[PDB]
């Protein structure tokens, strides 16, 4: 959801800090919010995506550098009579970004450029380790500080590669603690309001 | 009290930023500007490595100078706020 540059306390778990934006959990949470928020407009009607439509779009932010509204249209098989609610369309307006895993592809590009990963391969790093990386580069900005956070968690050549290319900032409103419980409810096809009430 | 690169994010929080709301406008606004300026400079301190036109050694110097300036800015914001009675 909303993002800001200063760290802060979580609104649901007040003892925990806000999750960094450029983490696997936060980017997946932002994607799930968008995915479940998306509505289709057509001939005066409004509708949300079917669970099939959402599942078809799910993994596409993770395989192309970017998910625009146009590729979503093509992949969903929408007719020209169908349009995306929220998109202003008074501009190609569907060239706009629907979702971009900036952190996922930043880490990939860093490992690819140094020779530790192939170009169109998926990122061979656990979600938890992607989270620690995004956190470290968001709370700390020097090699020394960042190394102190990651030196015992990931391999030396990987850290060298990240130190040479990665630059992250901004935080979401929810801690990683609450997100790691809200997200897999949103993955089963639940909205942001159900998951929060279901848990808090 | 003391700002370093390694406690910057722990002190430049929105909770601490909201503590400045006890200050009158002509003391609050400059401190808020320094605070936010430090946050912005700290946040983008590694952007030089995203630039493939900069060598990694050159991006290092720029990274170090940007973090040091952000630390100086936040230290000033905290110092000026402490002189008006705010405790961190």
């Amino acid at each position: 959801d909303a993002v800001q540059k200063m760290l802060g306390h979580c609104t649901f778990e007040p003892a925990e800090p806000k999750a960094a934006k450029n983490t696997y959990t936060a980017e997946r949470f932002i994607w799930l919010t968008k995915l479940n928020n998306l509505r289709i407009l057509e001939q005066g009607s409004e509708r949300p995506l079917t669970d099939t439509e959402r599942a078809t779009l799910m993994d596409e932010p993770y395989r192309k550098s970017k998910l625009t509204y146009a590729q979503a249209r093509k992949l969903l098989g929408l007719e020209d009579t169908a349009f995306f609610k929220g998109l202003r369309y008074g501009k190609n307006a569907e060239a706009s970004t629907l979702m971009e895993m900036k952190a996922y592809h930043a880490i990939s590009r860093a490992l690819e450029k140094e020779g530790l990963k192939d170009k169109k391969s998926p990122l061979n790093l656990s979600p938890e380790l992607q989270d620690e990386i995004g956190t470290a580069f968001s709370l700390f900005k020097t090699d020394e500080d960042i190394t102190g956070r990651l030196k015992d968690r990931i391999q030396p050549e990987i850290l060298e590669a990240l130190l040479k290319h990665i630059s992250f900032d901004k935080f979401v409103q929810i801690s990683l603690k609450a997100l790691r419980r809200i997200v897999p409810l949103m993955e089963q096809g639940k909205r942001y309001d159900e998951a929060c009430a279901e848990i808090y | 009290m003391k700002i370093t690169s390694s406690n910057f994010a722990t002190i430049a929080t929105s909770e601490n930023f909201a503590k400045l709301s006890v200050l009158p406008k002509n003391h609050r606004e400059p401190i808020k500007g320094l605070f936010k300026s430090a946050v912005e400079q700290f946040s983008s301190a590694r952007d030089f490595f995203k630039n493939e036109n900069y060598s990694k050694e050159l991006a290092e110097k720029f990274n170090k100078e940007a973090v040091n300036e952000a630390v100086e800015k936040l230290q000033k914001a905290i110092d000026l706020a402490e002189k008006q009675g705010i405790q961190f």
